[PDB]
RNA sequence: GGUGAAAAGUACCCCGGGAGGGGAGUGAAAGAGUACCUGAAACCGUGCGCUUACAAUCCGUCAGAGCCCUCGACGUGUCGUGGGGUGAUGGCGUGCCUUUUGAAGAAUGAGCCUGCGAGUCAGGGACAUGUCGCGAGGUUAACCCGGGUGGGGUAGCCGC
RNA sequence: AAGUCCAAGAGUGCGGCAGUGAGACGGCGGGGGAUAAGCUCCGUGCGUCGAGAGGGAAACAGCCCAGAUCGCCGGCUAAG
RNA sequence: GGCAGCCAACGUGUUGGCUGGGUAGGGGAGCGUCCUGCAUCCGGUGAAGCCGCCGAGUGAUCGAGUGGUGGAGGGUGUGG
């Protein structure tokens, strides 16, 4: 039992009891949200039809918002003296999906 | 996360193809896509992944146009003016399964890597083989069609 | 008042050497040949990080053309007839489902070819 | 209740002094003077 | 942990790597076949390394009372020292230095039993 | 230039011809023993984990199996919004500064580290830009009196 | 006369600040050259590099497509 | 999803529209070091320097955040 979910503009492949890294999204930690469908596999049979995916909903728990690891951008070119810094860090949202 | 392929979870098997008055280009292309094994969705560029394949009768090769005299196979040994010169028709009389394997290895990928996927390609001349012991399974080349 | 130069080009030389941890020779021992190799080394980073997502889809094309293939249909009539069905699931999960669940692509190829066209020549 | 912990200068009364050729993040390897040149060595007379 | 003793012997008039050739000759071995190599090998680091085994060995026989039998070499190696510093005349009355090495010993002795 | 609080500068025993060392004692510490506070980097090893002897490379980055260690829930190892060290194997990949239209350039400089090394300074000098007080007025120098930066000082100065 | 008119950050004057006055390539109109040069000298409300990151032509500044605020293991495309 | 500049409306800083590649060069806002002023404080129950770990900032970085050496001085704040 797992499907597939759009958040962010993106999609993801997530089962139940599963937790997924998403992006930022405006929610109370320890919330819920519903989220369309995009896919749904339940063992020998799958559901594609545009109208079942909108049919369908995918509820799940906000947990925590994290941000992630320190990544640093260097603009750096030769023989010209052009140097340049830049760190950047993004928040990210963790979901435990509890229903499909 | 993508999925990559793990330690074992790789898996091979044993296809043997017949190369009688088959096109040279064609079987060669079919083969090395069979060695790197995108006919499985399970392919990784970094990993090998393919099967191994036995060819049969490469003194069978057939080939268009007057290539048979007028394409010629080189190398060079080495020593200044060592470059040397053979044909295709001397090359099938003398060592017959040197085009294929030169063929097919033109096409694998030229990174050790490559030369890894090289290793396990068998190719012999006569119409028997020593490696009936695998019970590899015949493969006939076929296009899709739409 | 003189202030002579103790900590502050210790403090820089060591954050530069420290971030270069993990090189071979003079490169993670080396002050001068540590910076100039790190700023590379950064820059290959920022140059490749745009890269990844290029390599990333070409491999995920490639594994969907190989269930194409597997499943007797090639990458392009299925994205076509993917496309004229109206679904919008992505190469990524494609690609999860081909390494995960044969029977979603059965079904996948069977909706293709069934909202594929009568004749693909068409001039329309 | 102002001590002598209360005193701040005027906004704006304070502009900061330029450190010129001090690293090539703000002023780098030519001080504002450019590539080479007399008025990169020394100056021109005004007449 | 092994009970162990230690002895070394520092401003030994030897280089670094030309002892550590000897060093290199005697790492994991018992005293007596160490004693046996330091004796029968023709080298001038021969003779430093071979005092500093013979003292290191008489240091845990009688400081701790153990039984030399059983002792066998732990971790040997030569570390280099101060530098004398000298120069050299040489040709066309232009002048080159010459580096005057001197090197560390150090051998700790560890009591394995059979 | 710096042992330490003071020479209390290591009695005595042992290896060694001595140099040198190990204990025992001094001392708070000898990881303070006179080569003596703190002791980094270039520098030279040892031991441990991993990798490498079909392998063509500005040596790294992006993926990435395996091996080793670690943290929780669950048993003998398996996952988990996991970290750590190594990294076999694939994609990409032509050091830095100068001077140049043009450099990886086979153009210049650097063997390496530790420090030293470059728009600073004076004038009732001048201009313009923010800030402060008075205002048709704005103001002082030299100099006199207060162990003190304060009070006096209309000679001049700049627009009206 | 209209159009951007929560701005191109458009024009003109004055005031404070330095750089530049060694260009190169390609397409156009040309001179010299032998219609030779990767040549030289011009013109270009020409473009590009200089002072530009990415993809394509194997590599390759100047040709072709296209303007790198940062991040995403997302989709549609230009040249090819 | 986030930071930043310009602009319009309203407010005692939210919303909305655009822009953010850049050498010489111009403008704006900052980090760190030494030395003084003061309100004050830390420190043999371990300061500075030394060597790591974990975190946090868009940056020069920071941590009155802690581990091993060290045994004697330093710091916040606003200023100069
Ligand atoms: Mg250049
Ligand atoms: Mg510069
Ligand atoms: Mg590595
Ligand atoms: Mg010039
Ligand atoms: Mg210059
Ligand atoms: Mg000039
Ligand atoms: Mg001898
Ligand atoms: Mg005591
Ligand atoms: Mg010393
Ligand atoms: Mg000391
Ligand atoms: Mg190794
Ligand atoms: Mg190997
Ligand atoms: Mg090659
Ligand atoms: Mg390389
Ligand atoms: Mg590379
Ligand atoms: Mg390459
Ligand atoms: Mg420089
Ligand atoms: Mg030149
Ligand atoms: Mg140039
Ligand atoms: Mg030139
Ligand atoms: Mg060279
Ligand atoms: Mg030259
Ligand atoms: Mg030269
Ligand atoms: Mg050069
Ligand atoms: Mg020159
Ligand atoms: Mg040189
Ligand atoms: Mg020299
Ligand atoms: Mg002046
Ligand atoms: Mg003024
Ligand atoms: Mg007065
Ligand atoms: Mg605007
Ligand atoms: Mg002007
Ligand atoms: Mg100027
Ligand atoms: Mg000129
Ligand atoms: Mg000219
Ligand atoms: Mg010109
Ligand atoms: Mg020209
Ligand atoms: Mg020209
Ligand atoms: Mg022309
Ligand atoms: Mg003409
Ligand atoms: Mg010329
Ligand atoms: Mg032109
Ligand atoms: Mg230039
Ligand atoms: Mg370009
Ligand atoms: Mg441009
Ligand atoms: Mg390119
Ligand atoms: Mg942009
Ligand atoms: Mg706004
Ligand atoms: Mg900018
Ligand atoms: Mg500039
Ligand atoms: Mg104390
Ligand atoms: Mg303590
Ligand atoms: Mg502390
Ligand atoms: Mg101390
Ligand atoms: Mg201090
Ligand atoms: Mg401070
Ligand atoms: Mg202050
Ligand atoms: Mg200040």
């Amino acid at each position: 039992t797992y499907a597939i979910v759009k958040t962010g503009g993106k999609q993801y492949k997530v089962a139940a009891g599963d937790v997924v890294k998403v992006e930022k999204l405006d929610s109370e930690p320890g919330a819920s949200v519903s989220l369309p469908v995009a896919l749904v596999v339940d063992g020998a049979n799958v559901t594609s039809k545009a109208d079942d995916l909108a049919k369908v909903a995918v509820t799940a728990e906000v947990l925590e918002h994290t941000k992630g690891p320190k990544i640093r951008i260097h603009k750096f070119k030769n023989k010209t003296g052009y140097h340049k810094r830049q760190g950047h860090r993004q928040q990210l949202t963790v979901l435990k999906v509890t229903g499909i | 996360p993508t999925y990559t392929p793990k330690a074992g979870d790789t898996t091979r098997s044993w296809y043997v193809i017949d190369a009688s008055d088959v096109v040279l280009g064609r079987l060669a292309s079919a083969a090395a896509t069979l060695l790197r094994g995108k006919h499985k969705p399970t392919f990784t560029p970094n990993v090998d992944g393919g099967d191994f394949v036995i060819v049969i009768n490469a003194d069978k090769i057939a080939v268009s146009g007057d290539k048979l005299t007028k394409k010629f196979a080189y190398r060079h040994s080495g020593y200044p003016g060592g470059l040397r010169k053979r044909t295709i028709g001397e090359l099938l009389e003398k060592h017959p399964t040197r085009v294929v394997e030169n063929a097919i290895i033109g096409m694998l990928p030229h990174n050790k890597l490559g030369r890894q996927i090289q290793k396990k390609l068998k190719v012999y001349a006569g119409p028997d083989h020593p490696h009936a012991a695998q019970q590899p399974i015949p493969f006939e080349i076929k296009q899709v069609a739409q | 008042a003189r202030v002579k130069r103790a900590l502050n080009a210790q403090k820089k030389r060591r954050t530069v050497l420290k971030a270069s941890k993990g090189y071979r020779g003079q490169r993670s021992r080396l002050y001068r040949k540590a910076k100039e190799q790190q700023l590379h080394s950064l820059t290959y980073a920022y140059r490749d990080r745009r890269a990844r997502k290029g390599e990333f889809r070409k491999l995920w094309i490639s594994r969907i053309n190989a269930a194409a293939r597997a499943n007797d249909i090639t990458y392009n009539r299925l994205i076509q007839g993917l496309k004229a069905a109206g679904v919008e699931v992505d190469r990524k999960n494609l690609a999860e489902l081909a390494v995960s669940d044969p029977a979603a692509f059965t079904a996948l190829v069977d909706v293709a070819r069934a909202a594929l066209p009568e004749d693909v020549n068409a001039p329309s | 209740v102002i001590k002598l912990h209360d005193l701040k200068p005027a906004p704006g009364e304070k502009k900061a002094k330029t450190r010129v050729g001090r690293g090539e993040g703000s002023k780098g390897k030519t001080a504002g003077r450019g590539t080479k040149g007399t008025k990169a060595r020394k100056n021109v007379p005004v007449m | 942990e092994f009970p162990s003793a230690t002895a070394k012997a520092r401003y030994v008039r030897v280089s670094a790597t030309k002892a550590r050739r000897v060093i290199d000759l005697v790492r994991g071995k018992s005293v007596e076949e160490a004693l046996d190599i330091l004796r029968w090998a023709p080298q001038a680091a021969s003779e430093p390394v071979a005092k500093v085994i013979a003292s290191a060995a008489a240091n845990a026989q009688n400081n701790e009372g153990l039984d030399p039998s059983t002792l066998v070499v732990a971790t040997v190696y030569a570390d280099e020292g101060p530098t004398a510093k000298r120069i050299r005349p040489r040709a066309q009355g232009r002048a080159f230095r010459i580096r005057k090495r001197t090197s560390h010993i150090t051998v700790i002795v560890e009591s394995r039993p059979p």
